[PDB]
């Protein structure tokens, strides 16, 4: 729908250079936007890069720079559990004092502040909610404790508070230069995820299934929107406070689920996945999709035993075409045997006698990569000039079968073939199983008779 | 336990004495099943720091460095010289017995 | 012997005789759900308990309530067949009727308003299946035991964890079946604290506070009273001369004229004995004696009524002359002690900061609900609630007799809610353990663990669907009608339902049944597993639950456990280990009665165990007299030891009853080690079973057991003779003697031909028996898929030889010769299936037709009209077994297409092919073709034929079944018509019809006549009506999933030879994989010219610590050496009778066996019969530790005509030599293991990719591509080798725009690098950014 | 929010109690918030209501019959043609997650067996260069004046 979570005016078209009706389309017009819809035309790639931003009435506050240590803590100066009792609407802050009375932040109960009321009223500056911690961010001064802290630092060399005096300064010369002011702590705008990343895609059932981001976008907006409705309608200040709470609390949620308040679940009553749990952890990015990959060109079998020689590699000869399957449709037009892929595809599919002997040359001269999972030091991978063997397994050279730590017990092998030109000589020059004798560990051999 | 498996694998064993032996092989594979995880942690935390360690000059020229001895301590010789400083560049202008040498 | 037993008797080395038979396998399973499944109106046990602990439950106004009367389980819709065919969970409705007691407030005790009553159907529960699994959505499943810690009072300790003190901390745990817990624990300073459900720490006095307790009677309890008195001048004191124990006399003790005890002096025990002796109590002390003391009592003068000193105070020189002035000679104080008597109460009230009820329940309340403001009545209902109402609290009968017993009460039976003494006396015994006047006890020991079983959980989850149903009722009684408000109206049997199905499927502990073998099934079902809800996780767990407990000795056997993360959490149950009626294992034992050894068996748990001295099966009997050694080695107390004939009380049964059912199956176990045994005994479950059936050869005696316990064989329910047997139906006449008067009493047998299992594995059943021969009671019929004639046959066995060959077998390497392929004795069956969805599309419904673009003919030529592959029909990967076309969309043409469509004029209309094809790599037979239509749609011709046959068959069986039925029940019909007279010119003339008007007699046979009219219109209406229900069933349309228009269902019968790289397993734990197929001629053979076939790798043997598949070996060829032996005379046929003396030669070889089998009460034709299955090699059994020792070996050898040493000399394949050394050759059993090498071998060059991350798949069936983890990415990066690194990460799996071109350029023959940014970093900048993290890429 | 609407539209001359006309407008917007909101694709009320109609008939009868509801069966209670009750049966289905435990372990989720099926295959690619090239050069095998007009149409 216009302006909602997938909105193609925000994130673009659905379907490449196409637009939502069907005004311009075919590149007929090439970035021309549907004035019935609104919706720009281009490729469907635009949906991954582009973010939209979600507009909040009342400012929130960060959980990452606020439960982890503490951010906004040592910032401010001030105990965190006052900090989350100021959150929680429960306790106020004097922003200001304009008599000596009051002290600028202020830790006050309600009781107490009635008497604050009753005795000044416009002279003093005290309010409630996160907007408050925001004031007291936008009012304080660094660069005056830069030049206060320092000097009274050196007077009194307490071991005790000295590191703590010394974190503060290392704080706020840090603010010096980054140009970051910390004003931005409190989110007032927040971005949303680019949809292809959150997606929602129908299963070939009928059915459908989304990313839990979106359900916690979904939860955001829907107390977002009601919050802007309950300021025209004059709300109850106590019930304004219950929605800042809960907005509050949804954002935590949507960055953190389980961090500062109970894990919010969905329908199945486990802990929803927080896009900050998306990159932390084994199950994180940075583990699972950025160090660890999968890959293309690449088949795993059975081992076995072999008369090869050390540098010679078994390979089952069913394998060997379907990775090298592009080499051969390269190869294969060289001959001029296959005028078009399709039928270079097609006499691969009949598996004709053709094929191997094209195949016969194109293994050779070409070294192919064994693994042994897991790879404990560096020859868990080494490289094999491959044989093609008319069998099922793949057969391993006996002598380095110490150095995999491989029993032929049902024991498993990762082949991995390298494409570039490097690659093929990187593996020769230096993965080449003749060129490891030696242990890194030790001079000591490692192609010694079991 | 003070009662030992008398009888060995040929004869055959008692059913005390499967049972007494489970023991051993249970714990024996139990830590195999578990302490490779703490194998695998350590290895990990060890690349890390272990990251930018990469050959940069071939001589620095740096001034001495560290003291090269036998493991005489303790009991007899383990690995002498003769094994730890197969691989080394010296610091110092070492000489032999002979002095000046 | 039984009939079938005749056929083949296996010989036997058992010494020891065997008593006690071993027990239907499965009991633990189908015993536990009769007390699900039947009522018992006396009896608390299964869904009567569970209803009755829920009902009657009551309006809030309590004007009405409802009445739990009955209940009845429904006939289930469906048979287990159709249940697996439509994929439809086998279950029964529950119907249940209740009562409305209902009152009117006007009326003091108006009862009589208003009665509601009927029959409520709620939930479905799935049913028992006879084997002992279950069936869900139409899938095999079964529900493992589960063994928790049972409910009750434990206590723990604590070594080393309060590193300052280095004190042990014991505590105390209660434990209840459901509710809250409750937990007692110690402080390094010696202080009492409560953590309940643990939440923070509370001192132990707010407890007493809350149950109405002052400090007075608080410390009445728990210390003891030491008055001290004054006679007007001086200080007098009560002295028990017990408490005085190795201390120091800090004033000078006295007696009436005698000094005792010296100052600064230990007190010896000859003083005590003085103390007793002249026993003298009243002893003067002084004023600094009493100065350390707590009183005991609050103390006021009642002149004024003012307070002097209060309670729990220790008090000083002045409060004694406080009190002695103002008139208080009687003054009592606390008995405090360092040694026996701790002041740890005294103590923790020094802490607690409550006076009294009111603030200990405002605390308490703060406790559980912090930041709420605490009420008068909220923190009451909450304590009360916490562990005092029975819906929101429980211990069961098992944890409340687990309580009494750990305080050594005498009541068993008890209340499920705990009383104020209950806990007294658990601060109490723990007090105790602190003070050192007890001990504690442990968690792993099998006593205080509880097994499970289905029953139980089902009862559970029942329990929570009824707590459910409460919060639907508990609001229509309050609000709904009156006097129109019918029960049927008000109860939602949705929720109820949807949780049974929850757990029966969707838990943890309900799985899909592994059923490879009937081993693997059996030993299935028979699993015990430490996890599931309230169990442990393999995260969690340490050691202790994954050590041998010396308990564990008969009941759960040490070796029968996985090897993986779990390998001390899984466990399997012993042979003979039976459960008591509370949930604990307890094994059968005989009893030993002043040294003789009665037969009578007696069954101990775990806690009696360690009472008495148990002696193992080692012990010869003298003829039911005494044993052989005046010293019996026996166990007693956890622990063994040499004990006299008078003292042994009981006996071990068996054996066999320390290792499980998997376990017991290998022979020569004493001599293997466990960790060979341990994956040994896993593996032997992986076997697969192939074409034809193979005994074992070395057996152990436990195969015609665990093949008739399985289930899966045909067993004949009752004694008869076989009347007519086709290849999937047998019939066996009763014999007169169990016919009942009613039927006809002959039985059927349809067997299940081959159908898919749940590993896709081979389920078939062939018969055994011919026709016209009788058969016992409890006899097998038909074998099962790897059963032989009652005995399960999970491999072949064959030649086997130990020497390496050219290293072909170098690291466990297994080298098998072309003979074996050829014999087919390890190819295998495996069934696949297939399914065509088929879906309306918004673009258009998918359909299913032969018209398909793009696709030769040729390659439908396998297909009818309607497009469906025949059956029978071979296929190959890739081919088109049913065709299906989805609408395709409007399709944007490119400028050069567009070229094409003007030049050749082909138009691509509105279809698009998706329709099903082969795997790839498959290349099997379509043997079935399950089509299922939804109602509404049209159906098409080959479901209207598949219809049609099935209709024809369904008549067809039941015809059959009628007339077999009537073939005896004519038996009746016509001779009833023959008595009182024959007529056979006249009654068998004409024809059966014309039986009834014969000549005309008086009323009697009138009356006989009618009779016979009315057994006519039973047989008129006893067959029909099945007939029409069926009729209206297969035409009836199916319930299918929304969306979808007809599925269709193809059964493909691979047949898999073995290749090289598949898994070979003994049963001796040692494994490995076929390297190279050898031609027969290049194989070893000796002078005899039998080539062994199988070539094992000797070195293997002795580091690997498993000897007893050398014994196996040796066994193996002596036995096929007396087959060799017998074949040899039958071929020349010298006479039956020297036959019959050969074999009863060889049947007498054992010291003591237990089998003395006499030939010569055998037939000419009883021998003829066994000989011929002895031909093949005779079967030899071998009990688990009463194994035939070597000399039984050996005089088998020399009556087998073979060298006494076990090896012989061989001549090589190649060059015809004889080896420079004999070696070593005979016969094992060999398996095929379910790691088919095809299973594994997988290749992708270019295909899936996934969605959020764009790199390619993972899995195999997915089509994916290999993971190249961190690990092995750090091993490139030590090499140096960047290139290939970069390519692992860029090329090959997250650029879009990248791996094209990698694509391209190679198809152009170009190895060019033209990597970019990986699609998986762009994710990661995106997501921080989200996170309102700026970051920027710092160009140049 | 539905409290507030009360407030006003209530009035004490009426001669009623205050619970009986705030519960009217506070269930109104009870069921306004779980009908618009409380679900990834919203449904509009009136087949929220026909599916709760639905689910109501349906347990009125498995209340006397037990069994499953036959669609043919429903058009008793629904007195509406068949397709209706099937047209809403296609909206049951609810989203489940990327992130469900498909597998056993927390190694396996649902997000590494989706298909990114919006990419088209290398083979289609190189494909299409090998046709680009074939148009390039008959276009050059033939006259200027026919290849111009011939890409120019």
């Amino acid at each position: 729908e216009r302006d909602g979570l997938f909105c193609a005016r925000i994130f673009g078209p659905v379907k490449d250079y196409e637009c939502l009706c069907g005004k311009y389309k075919r590149l007929k017009h090439r970035g021309v936007i549907c004035e019935k819809c609104g919706v720009e035309v281009t490729q469907t790639k635009v949906r991954r890069e582009r973010m939209g931003h979600i507009e909040l009435a009342s400012p929130t506050a960060h959980i990452w720079f606020l439960k982890s240590l503490s951010r906004i803590g040592l910032l401010l100066d001030m105990p965190l559990r006052d900090i989350e009792r100021v959150l929680y609407f429960e306790s106020y802050v004097v922003i200001e004092g304009g008599m000596t009375n009051l002290e600028r932040q202020q830790i006050l109960t309600e009781e107490q502040y009635l008497d604050a009321l009753e005795e000044f009223g416009d002279e003093f500056d005290a309010k409630m909610g996160a907007e408050a911690i925001q004031a007291l961010l936008k009012s304080m001064d660094l660069e005056q404790e830069c030049e206060q802290l320092r000097e009274e630092l050196n007077e009194t060399n307490s071991e005790t508070k000295r590191k703590k005096l010394t974190k503060r300064i290392k704080l706020l010369e840090a603010f010096v230069q980054s140009g970051n002011k910390p004003e931005w702590m409190i989110l007032t705008v927040l971005p949303v995820l680019p949809p292809d990343l959150r997606p929602l895609v129908p299963l070939d059932g009928g059915r459908f299934a989304t990313s839990d981001l979106n359900d916690l976008y979904r939860r955001v907006i829907n107390r977002n929107n009601r919050l802007k409705r309950l300021l025209d309608l004059a709300a109850p200040d106590i019930i304004v406070r219950n929605e800042k709470r809960m907005l509050q609390e949804a954002v935590d949620a949507l960055l953190d689920n389980g961090r500062r308040g109970r894990a919010i679940t969905g329908s199945n009553k486990r802990p929803l996945k927080s896009l900050a749990d998306m990159i932390k952890g084994k199950q994180g990015r940075f583990r699972q999709n950025l160090l660890g990959k999968r890959v293309d060109y690449s088949g795993r079998s059975v081992i076995t035993v072999g008369y090869l020689r050390l540098h010679q590699c078994g390979l089952p000869k069913k394998m060997a075409l379907e990775l090298f399957k592009p080499f051969i449709y390269g190869k294969l037009e060289l001959r001029g045997l296959a005028t078009t892929i399709k039928a270079a595809k097609k006499m691969v599919e009949r598996e004709e006698a053709v094929v191997w002997d094209i195949l016969d040359e194109v293994i050779r001269e070409h070294p192919v990569l064994l693994n042994r999972a897991p790879t404990l030091h560096r020859l868990g991978i080494q490289a094999f000039e491959p044989v093609l063997i008319e069998g099922k397994a793949i057969q391993l050279h006996p002598l380095v079968c110490a150095a995999y730590n491989a029993d032929f017990d049902g024991d498993q092998m990762a082949v991995h073939v390298p494409l570039t030109l490097e690659a093929q000589l990187e593996a020769r020059a230096l993965m080449m199983s003749t060129n490891n004798i030696l242990s890194p560990a030790n001079g000591e051999p490692i192609i010694v008779p079991s | 336990i003070e009662t030992p498996i008398t009888a060995n694998f040929r004869e055959g064993l008692n059913v005390l004495q499967y049972f007494i032996s489970t023991h051993g092989a249970r714990k024996g594979l139990a830590d195999t099943a578990l302490k490779t995880a703490n194998s695998g942690y350590l290895t990990r935390r060890l690349v890390d720091v272990a990251q930018d360690l990469v050959v940069t000059e071939d001589d620095c020229g740096t001034h001495e460095g560290i003291m090269m001895t036998p493991v005489i301590e303790g009991g007899d010789v383990k690995e002498p010289l003769r094994d730890r400083v197969l691989g080394r560049v010296t610091a110092e202008d070492v000489l032999k017995p002979g002095t000046a040498d | 012997y039984s009939y079938t037993e005749k056929k083949r008797i296996r010989k036997d080395f058992g010494k020891r005789p065997q008593v006690l038979d071993v027990p239907y396998l499965l009991s633990i399973q189908l015993d536990s759900f009769q007390k699900f499944i039947e009522q018992d109106p006396e009896g608390q046990y299964g869904l009567e308990a569970a209803f009755r602990s829920v009902f009657p439950i009551q309006s809030y106004s309590g004007n009405s309530e409802l009445q739990y009367v009955s209940y009845r389980l429904g006939e289930p819709v469906f048979d287990v067949q159709e249940c697996q065919i439509r994929g439809v969970t086998y279950s029964a409705p529950l119907r249940v009727k209740l009562r409305l007691v209902i009152y009117e407030r006007e009326a003091p005790e108006g009862t009589v308003k208003d009665i509601k009553e009927q029959e409520v159907y709620m939930g479905e529960i799935p049913l028992m299946t006879d084997n002992g699994t279950f069936v869900i959505n139409g899938t095999e499943r079964v529900i493992v035991s589960q063994l928790h810690r049972s409910p009750g009072v434990f206590f723990d300790s604590d070594k080393g964890k309060t590193h300052s003190s280095g004190k042990v901390l014991y505590n105390a745990r209660i434990i209840p079946y459901r509710g809250s817990w409750l937990d007692f624990e110690f402080d390094p300073k010696d202080n009492l604290f409560v953590r309940i459900d643990r939440r923070r720490k509370l001192p132990a006095t707010i407890i007493l506070r809350a149950l109405n307790y002052t400090t007075e009677q608080i410390l009445d309890l728990f210390f003891e009273k030491v008055i001290f008195e004054i006679r007007d001048n001086k200080l007098q004191m009560e002295l028990v001369p017990e408490r005085l124990r190795g201390e120091t006399a800090s004033f000078d003790i006295e007696a009436n004229g005698k000094v005792y005890v010296e100052k600064g002096r230990r007190i010896t025990a000859r003083h005590i004995r003085q103390l007793e002796k002249d026993d003298v109590k009243l002893i003067e002390v002084p004023v600094e004696y009493i100065a350390g003391k707590v009183v005991a009592k609050d103390y006021i003068d009642e002149s004024t009524g003012e307070l002097i000193c209060a309670a729990n105070m220790e008090l000083s020189l002045d409060l004694l002359a406080k009190l002695s002035q103002s008139g208080h000679k009687r003054i009592e104080t606390l008995f405090t002690n360092d040694l026996d008597h701790g002041p740890y109460i005294s103590e923790t009230l020094r802490v607690d900061p409550t006076n009294d009820r009111l603030s200990a329940l405002v605390e308490i309340y703060r406790m559980m609900r912090p930041g709420e403001p605490p009420t008068r009545e909220a923190a009451e209902s909450l304590f009360e609630n916490l562990f005092f109402s029975e819906d929101r609290y429980d211990l069961s009968a098992v944890g409340r007799m687990k309580f009494n017993r750990s305080l050594l009460r005498e009541e068993i039976e008890g209340s499920g809610i705990l009383s104020k003494d209950d806990i007294i006396d658990v601060m109490k015994k723990l007090i105790d353990i602190r003070n050192g006047k007890g001990e504690v006890d442990d968690i792993d020991h099998l006593g205080n663990r509880r097994i499970r079983s289905v029953g139980e959980m089902a009862e559970n989850q029942f329990r929570v669907g009824l707590v459910r149903v409460e919060r639907a009722v508990k609001e229509r009684l309050s609000l709904g009608d009156l006097d129109t408000l019918m029960p049927q109206d008000m109860i939602n049997a949705k929720p109820i339902s949807a949780a049974v199905k929850e757990f029966f499927g969707s838990s943890q502990l309900s799985q899909f049944m592994v059923q490879n073998n009937p081993l693997s099934e059996i030993t299935h079902k028979r699993r015990i597993s430490a996890l599931g809800p309230g169990g442990l996780t393999r995260e969690r767990a340490g050691f202790e639950v994954r050590d041998v407990h010396p308990t564990h000795y008969g009941r759960v056997c040490p070796i029968e456990t996985p090897e993986g993360p779990n390998i001390g959490l899984i466990n399997s149950l012993s042979v003979y280990a039976q459960t008591n009626e509370y949930g604990f294992l307890e094994t059968p034992y005989r009893k030993v009665t002043d040294g003789v050894v009665t037969d009578e068996i007696h069954y101990l748990s775990a806690i009696e165990e360690g009472n008495y001295v148990i002696a193992q099966a080692n012990s010869n009997l003298d003829e039911e007299g005494h044993f052989v050694e005046d010293l019996v080695t026996c166990r007693s107390k956890g622990e063994s030891s040499l004990f006299s004939r008078d003292q042994v009380d009981y006996m071990d049964v068996s054996t066999q009853q320390v290792v499980s059912v998997g376990a017991s199956l290998i022979p020569f176990l004493e001599h293997d080690d466990a960790n060979r045994a341990l994956m040994g005994a896993n593996m032997q479950r992986q076997a697969v079973p192939t074409l034809r059936a193979d005994k074992p050869l070395v057996g152990t005696g436990m195969e015609r057991a665990v093949a008739v316990d399985s289930g899966v064989t045909a067993v004949a329910k009752r004694g008869g003779v076989v009347q007519y047997v086709d290849a999937s139906r047998i019939v066996i006449k009763v014999n007169e003697d169990e016919m009942y008067p009613g039927e006809a009493g002959i039985d059927i047998y349809n067997l299940t031909k081959y159908t898919r299992s749940n590993q896709n594995t081979c389920i078939n059943q062939m018969p055994c028996v011919s026709l016209g021969e009788p058969v016992e009671r409890g006899d097998v019929l038909a074998d099962g898929p790897s059963t032989d004639l009652g005995e399960l046959a999970l491999g072949q066995n064959m030649r086997v030889a130990f020497m390496p060959w050219n290293g072909y077998n170098f690291e466990d390497s297994i080298l098998v010769s072309e003979r074996v392929v050829q014999e087919d004795r390890f190819t295998t069956i495996h069934i696949q299936e297939l399914a065509c969805v088929s879906r309306d599309t918004k673009l258009g419904p998918e359909e299913i037709t032969a018209d398909i673009p793009n696709v030769g003919e040729a390659a439908l030529s396998k297909l009818d009209e309607s497009g469906i592959v025949y059956i029978g029909a071979e296929v190959t990967g890739g081919d088109i077994l049913v065709g299906k076309v989805t609408p395709k969309g409007e399709t944007q043409l490119t400028p050069e297409e567009k070229l094409l469509r003007a030049i050749f004029g082909e138009k691509a209309s509105d279809v698009k092919d998706s329709s099903l094809r082969v795997p790839n790599g498959v290349s099997g037979t379509v043997i079935d073709v399950q089509v299922f239509t939804r109602d509404g749609v049209e159906k098409d011709k080959r479901a209207l034929e598949i219809e049609e046959m099935q209709l024809k068959q369904a008549k067809k069986d039941l015809s059959e079944e009628l007339q077999i039925l009537e073939a005896g029940l004519f038996s009746r019909i016509r001779a009833v018509l023959v008595a009182g007279g024959v007529e056979a010119e006249k009654l068998d003339k004409l024809p059966r019809d014309r039986w009834l008007e014969l000549g005309l007699t008086d009323e009697e046979k009138q009356n006989q006549l009618e009779q016979l009219a009315e057994q006519y219109d039973e047989l008129k209406h006893e067959f029909e009506k099945k007939l029409e229900a069926k009729r209206r069933k297969i035409t009836q349309g199916d319930d299918l999933a929304p969306g979808v228009l007809k599925i269709v269902k193809v059964y493909l019968a691979v047949k898999r030879r073995i290749q090289p790289g598949d898994k070979m397993a003994g049963r001796h734990g040692n494994k490995g994989v076929i390297s190279k197929i050898n031609p027969i001629e290049d194989m070893p053979y000796d002078e005899n010219g039998t080539p062994v076939d199988i070539v094992l790798n000797p070195l293997g043997v002795p580091s690997r610590m498993n000897i007893g598949q050398i014994l196996e070996t040796h066994l193996g060829m002596a036995a096929k050496g007396i087959g060799d032996k017998i074949n040899a005379m039958l071929k020349q046929q010298q006479e039956v009778a020297k036959l019959r003396e050969f074999i009863q030669r060889a049947y007498d070889l054992g010291a003591d066996v237990r089998q003395k089998v006499d030939l010569s009460t055998f037939s000419d034709e009883e021998v003829m019969r066994l000989a011929e299955n002895l031909r093949k090699g005779m079967p030899i059994a071998t009990p688990v530790f009463d194994g035939a020792k070597e000399a039984e070996i050996k005089e088998l050898l020399k009556l087998g005509d073979l060298p006494t040493s076990g090896q012989i000399r061989l001549y090589d394949g190649r060059t015809g030599e004889q080896f420079e050394r004999p070696v070593t050759v005979g016969y094992m059993y060999m398996l095929k293991l379910n790691h088919l090498v095809d299973d594994k071998m997988h290749a992708r060059s270019t295909g899936s990719y996934s969605l959020v991350t764009q790199q390619p798949l993972g899995g195999k069936a997915q089509f994916g591509g290999q993971r190249f983890g961190e690990m092995e990415v750090w091993a490139l990066e030590a090499y140096g080798a960047a290139y290939t690194l970069q390519e692992m990460l860029t090329v090959k799996s997250d650029d879009v725009n990248g791996r094209t071109k990698m694509y391209k350029n190679i198809v152009d023959g170009n190895h060019q690098m033209e990597p970019g940014m990986p699609e998986s970093f762009n994710v990661l900048l995106k997501e921080i950014r989200s996170l309102g993290i700026n970051i920027e890429l710092e160009d140049e | 929010i539905g409290l507030m609407k009360a407030v006003d539209k209530f009035e004490y001359r009426r001669g009623y109690k205050f619970s009986t006309y705030a519960t009217w407008w506070i269930r109104q917007a009870i069921t306004r918030s779980i009908a618009d909101q409380a679900r990834t694709i919203r449904i509009p009320v009136h087949m929220i209501e026909t599916i709760n109609k639905l689910n109501r008939i349906s347990r009125q009868m498995l209340q006397e019959m037990g069994r499953e509801p036959t669609p043919e069966e429903l058009a008793e209670r629904m007195l509406m043609p068949e397709d209706k009750i099937r047209k809403v049966l296609k909206i049951a289905k609810e989203p489940i997650s990327m992130e469900t435990p498909i597998g056993d372990d927390e190694d396996s989720h649902l997000g590494d067996f989706i298909e990114d099926t919006t990419l088209e295959l290398p083979l289609d690619s190189a494909t299409t260069e090998s046709l680009r090239a074939a148009t390039h050069d008959v276009l050059a095998g033939l006259t200027a004046r026919e290849a111009k007009v011939l890409r120019m149409r």
